[PDB]
RNA sequence: CCCGGCGAGGGGAGUGAAAAAGAACCUGAAACCGUGUACGUACAAGCAGUGGGAGCACGCUUAGGCGUGUGACUGCGUACC
RNA sequence: AGGACCGAACCGACUAAUGUUGAAAAAUUAGCGGAUGACUUGUGGCUGGGGGUGAAAGGCCAAUCAAACCGGGAGAUAGCU
RNA sequence: CACAGGUGGUCAGGUAGAGAAUACCAAGGCGCUUGAGAGAACUCGGGUGAAGGAACUAGGCAAAAUGGUGCCGUAACUUC
RNA sequence: AAUUCCUUGUCGGGUAAGUUCCGACCUGCACGAAUGGCGUAAUGAUGGCCAGGCUGUCUCCACCCGAGACUCAGUGAAAUU
RNA sequence: GAUGUCGGCUCAUCACAUCCUGGGGCUGAAGUAGGUCCCAAGGGUAUGGCUGUUCGCCAUUUAAAGUGGUACGCGAGCUGGGUUUAGAACGUCGUGAGACAGUUCGGUCCCUAUCUGCCGUGGGCGCUGGAGAACUGAGGGGGGCUGCUCCUAGUACGAGAGGACCGGAGUGGACGCAUCACUGGUGUUCGGGUUGUCAUGCCAAUGGCACUGCCCGGUAGCUAAAUGCGGAAGAGAUAAGUGCUGAAAGCAUCUAAGCACGAAACUUGCCCCGAGAUGAGUUCUCCCUGACCCUUUAAGGGUCCUGAAGGAACGUUGAAGACGACGACGUUGAUAGGCCGGGUGUGUAAGCGCAGCGAUGCGUUGAGCUAACCGGUACUAAUGAACCGUGAGGCUUAACCUU
């Protein structure tokens, strides 16, 4: 019929900020938990596009201290919170790797500007 | 873990540096662990001032797996490393009182109260 | 009870208010338009004929031809029936569509089966691959010996070898409605349906006890 | 592997039964022209339903 | 008395009732029986097709006007 | 078994298929008209047509990307100049596929490729 | 003289007693593969034979129940050195 | 300087992947050692079968080696098949 | 055998690169003749791999990583 | 121990483990001083074991590409019998 | 004149004399627990080490770690790891050659399937006029395993501690099927990056070639490591077993007549193949209603006119597959390729201005370019035919037709 790759485009959500690799942003989320509602955030980079309609998340990768850990938060999901843009950087790559393993002023790359 | 042998990375103030997986629990015909798994673990070092010493075999959790770990969204916590959390070999619940790096997401549960309340990630 | 005929169009990770997600498969709801409604009037036959979907018939037969004359006059893509149950059925207008699953709660799903080309030695029955060493004949793969010897004398039948799927049925049993959606005309199901994607499917109601 | 026995004539044909070739249930003409067609791809003159194609 | 076959699969010897036999298909139970009863293949295979038994009590040769035989 | 899929592979692994189609995009600015496989058309008309719409109007930049995705030089000199006022009138369908018959030498089956417009043609046979 | 590259190969026509002596030419088996015809092969089964046999083609069987060849089918039945 | 090294050409073949009615009467590709030395190596000559020739395996003697090839005794012998 | 085999003398162009390795390339050779299409098992060749790290196997074996120049830094043993 | 009738000796060690391997011991095969012995640097494509960089050998196998198979077209074997 | 092995990978299958659940009897068994235990082939029955190891030892999972056979399964499947004294040589023995059931080092192993099977698949014929569509079940297999705790239930029972089972429930484990959105794999028909040389006259910019040069992201497809998920309520015929009424022996008793209950096996239900089932099938939809010569005639032969419904070759081709078949589909056409809008990919093209020492980056532009997926579009190629199939289609008994 007509429905077959337009569900995933019907689907995805409208007032999502705009993006490329490098922009660095802040997931902000929930611990979930037995009944007690607190909140939470992660902050990186993200290393690597989205856009896949309804299963689009933000790869962050976190590299602040300690050993690398990469994050997905799915975007369409109700328990995420808030989506902050902060810097939107330019890279021209795919992957972000040669800062894996340092974590220190590594996860702030620049906002494109003017 | 998925292999027979694996050595893994030490997860509590329980040892030193490596410590190796023996078996998976949680069932058997099995070679390789799921997500949410119970994993076995000797301990492959120690250190003097620990729980334990080289060579005593214990009960153990995944923290991190190199390929990543997941159920809730389905979405992946992916890692630099494998690493595991030492339980009671009976009586559950972690036997140290630290996370030493990085943890899931995919841990908070009832259980585990004991080590997600501590500081290094995931409060 | 019946099956609908659906189509398979569609595969999402799906979200729930409660922070759990969902893998599931999105079935475009068809409504039933009738031929006849075959009873127990005519020889033993009990069973009701369901069409589908519509087609141009520039090429059609006859035969097909007058058979969707007296149907809901559609043209229609082609036939399919379905053995029924607590008396004969009712005969006009009968438009079977996402009210089906509104206290079924879970579905059998029988496809078309699943096409997979050849399948055949190794790739259908999950076998070994042999050695990658020792220097070994005209042989990086074998499926294995596939009997022993004279004292039965014979191969024995159902023992795993070659051929093609052949494109039966298969029913995966007893997978989950997550929801049904009227307007939008959706039945996301739990688990997989088989084929490729814009493949034929029947969705009915589950059998099992 | 091997076999037992030298096999028979009959045999030969009977293998070769189904491999043969088969007819072509006659031919055509053009709707255009006095040349001869073959079905369903075009002559060197375009000939199929008139016009002209290809004049190599 | 319980009808022993084995087409060719799962350990065991594979079998039917005694009950089936009547039950269901009512003819097989005679037929089998005078089975066994021919000579070889092809002529018993000849004698054997000119039985017929049907369901019971049903029988269609009614136009032949059968002779009875008590036995 | 190949569900869902497009095009077709020819002769050979990919370092071949790539210097093959630089001959035979090549082949087709030169000669204007050529016979082929039926595959081999297609393959033939699908690495054409791309490089026509780009083309469809003049522009010298758009000739400087032109020369970017495609390093040819016979190609960037017919297209914009001469190729772009010619297929203005169309979008899709340059060029057409008549198919010509079965190949002598054996048995393979052909297609002749032959531009939209083409009615000034070459008078001597192809095989 | 026909087909054909200008080829290969055969044929017709003509030559001789003879080419049913055509050039690798003497007459010519048997394996060998293929054609033409008859009868046969889809209730169909193993040394393929033996014993019994519907049928049909051909033979004016003086028609006097036959001859010729094959044979549905089936009782019986384990090669030779 | 070097019976030193890593390493081509140039000589070999510890192992590995394949070849096994092969592409080929050990070749192909890759790892590996010798490569100024007790080396590699052209030309021309020479020893002849239980005899040569061997840093020795009962090695090597015409893509052949725990017994070369041919012409003769010789129709060896046949308690055997 | 138009053998993917074997074979001595002489010569020595460009860039990058320990160098006559080696990537491309001037002079020069040359398309090692089944073809085209499909892209089944399977065979051989060719490319790739999550997590693991020999757990494969008799055996860490073409697997695969390593390799060059510059620099810091460098063990027991030793005929230095 | 390359050496051991028994035997995979006893115990420690790496080890998820340990017939082998290494260290110690004798409760010692027929060990044992030029068919030499203790001990040793460098050396050998040398043997046994281990962790790591690293790896499809494998756990557990998936897909992609080509030459045969296979499709379409040509020619056209062999072990056997 | 050939039945040819250990050890190790692959692949199994049959006998139940059952490792186990499942129904039930005994107990010096109260219940728990142990001992005793019949029925029963239906089904599940783990992995690393050392060694060439069957067997050994050791570490470990799970409720669990079976019994017997197979040229002591399986080189017309795999390998010499072993036998290894083709071969040195250590240890040992003999004057020695040579040997060793002591030992260590690497080490050549064939076969394209005749008939036969097994799985998959087509052709040919027949179903009684033909054709196209759904379809029934004569027959024959899949699943059949098995743990957990929750209720049932701290209750009967026992001196007390303790303490029943079936049935409902969700869920693991083995086993098995399907799936590609998730998480990974690949994705030589998508974008980007990068070392080198060769090239586009030269510069800006850019590409061939080095395994797809190398390398990262990747759609749809296929795929497991990831994803969904059965293993059933019910029924009957029972088994062992508690009986009931009841004898040989005035009774008792599962037995002879008789009738209640009584297991995954058996007949099944749930699942799949299946009309050649020659007692060859039904129901729905479609079409064919002209003619003469001859002879043996439920008949065939010749011939005029004449062959529909339907088929197939042929054509582009597929969400189907070796070949085919199956399927979209041939201008009436969205089949395919192009092309447009959208999908999902990549990270802001080339050109122009500018900052900067220049490489390069950046505003212009949130760019350009783009594969398989969806809808549109006839832009482009699939002409008119011809051909297999024909003019209502067997005898005979009974029923109906003036019959």
């Amino acid at each position: 019929s007509n429905i077959i790759k337009q569900l995933e485009q019907e689907q995805m959500k409208q007032d999502v900020p705009s993006f490329r690799p490098g922009d660095t942003v802040e997931v902000k989320v929930w611990v979930v938990e037995g009944s007690k509602k607190r909140l939470q955030a992660f902050e990186g980079v993200v290393i690597a596009i989205r856009n896949r309609g309804l299963h689009s998340a933000f790869t962050v990768r976190k590299i602040s201290n300690g050993e690398g850990v990469e994050r997905v938060f799915q975007t369409h999901s109700p328990v995420v919170d808030s989506i902050s843009v902060k810097r939107r950087g330019a890279v021209r790559k795919a992957k972000l790797y040669y800062l894996r393993e340092r974590t220190g002023k590594a996860a702030r790359i620049k906002e494109r500007l003017n | 873990m998925i292999q027979e042998q694996t050595m893994l990375n030490v997860a509590d103030n329980s040892g030193a540096r490596r410590v190796m997986c023996i078996k998976v629990l949680g069932g058997s015909h099995r070679r390789y662990a799921g997500v949410g798994d119970i994993i076995k673990i000797t301990i492959k070092e120690a250190i003097p001032r620990g729980k334990v010493k080289k060579g005593d075999v214990l009960k153990a959790v995944v923290v991190r797996t190199k390929k990543g770990v997941r159920r809730p969204d389905g979405s992946v916590i992916r890692f630099d490393g494998n690493a595991c959390v030492l339980l009671n070999n009976n009586s559950e619940q972690p036997i140290g009182t630290r996370i030493f790096g990085p943890v899931t997401r995919e841990l908070r549960s009832e259980k585990f109260m004991k080590i997600i309340s501590l500081a290094p990630e995931v409060l | 009870m019946i099956g609908l005929v659906g189509k398979k169009v569609g595969m999402t990770r799906i979200f729930t208010e409660d922070g759990v997600s969902i893998p599931v498969t999105v079935i475009e709801v068809e409504a039933n338009r009738v031929t006849q409604v075959k009873d127990l009037a005519n020889d033993g036959y009990r069973a009701i004929q369901v069409t589908t979907g519509a087609k141009k018939a520039n090429r059609v037969t006859k035969p097909e031809a007058g058979h969707f004359a007296k149907a809901g006059v559609e043209a229609g893509r082609g036939l399919w029936e379905f053995r029924l149950a607590e008396g004969e059925e009712f005969t006009v207008g009968q438009s079977i569509s996402v009210e089906l699953f509104a206290d079924v709660k879970k579905v059998d799903v029988t496809g078309t089966s699943k096409g997979k080309g050849f399948a055949g030695t190794v790739k259908r029955w999950n076998f070994r691959t042999q050695d990658a060493t020792h220097g070994n004949s005209l042989s990086h793969r074998v499926p294995g010996s596939i009997g022993q010897n004279q004292t039965p004398g014979k191969v024995f039948k159902g023992k795993k070898m070659a051929g093609q799927m052949g494109n039966e049925r298969v029913t995966v049993q007893s997978l989950d409605v997550v929801r049904v959606d009227a307007e939008r005309n959706l039945l996301l199901v739990k688990g997989a349906v088989p084929g490729a994607t814009g493949s034929d499917l029947i969705v009915k109601p589950a059998v099992k006890a | 592997a091997v076999q037992q026995n030298k096999p028979t004539r009959s045999k030969r044909g009977m293998r070769r039964s189904h491999d043969a070739l088969t007819a072509v249930t006659s031919l055509s003409v053009d709707k255009t022209s006095g040349e001869k067609h073959l079905r369903h791809h075009i002559t060197a003159d375009g000939y199929y339903r008139g016009r002209k194609v290809i004049a190599k | 008395k319980v009808y022993y076959h084995h087409t060719g699969h799962i350990g065991g010897i594979k079998q039917a009732t005694f009950e089936e036999m009547i039950a269901r298909r009512p003819e097989r139970v005679i037929e089998i029986a005078v089975k066994g009863m021919l000579p070889k293949g092809p002529l018993g295979r000849a004698m054997f097709r000119k039985l017929k038994v049907y369901a019971g009590n049903e029988h269609n040769h009614a136009a032949q006007q059968p002779q009875v035989l008590d036995i | 078994m190949r569900h869902r899929k497009s095009g077709r592979q020819l002769n050979r692994n990919s370092s071949h298929r790539q210097a093959m189609f630089r001959n035979m995009a090549g082949s087709l600015v030169r000669h204007e008209i050529i016979k082929t496989t039926l595959p081999k058309a297609k393959e033939l008309r699908r690495v054409v047509e791309p490089l026509i719409t780009l083309a469809k109007t003049d522009s010298v930049a758009n000739r400087r990307l032109a020369f970017a995705r495609t390093r040819d030089n016979e190609i960037v000199a017919k297209l914009f100049n001469e190729l772009g006022p010619r297929f203005a009138s169309r979008a899709g369908g340059y060029t057409r596929i008549l198919k010509c018959g079965f190949r002598a030498g054996d048995n393979a089956p052909m297609a002749y490729i032959e531009l939209v417009d083409r009615s000034e043609k070459a008078e001597a046979a192809a095989e």
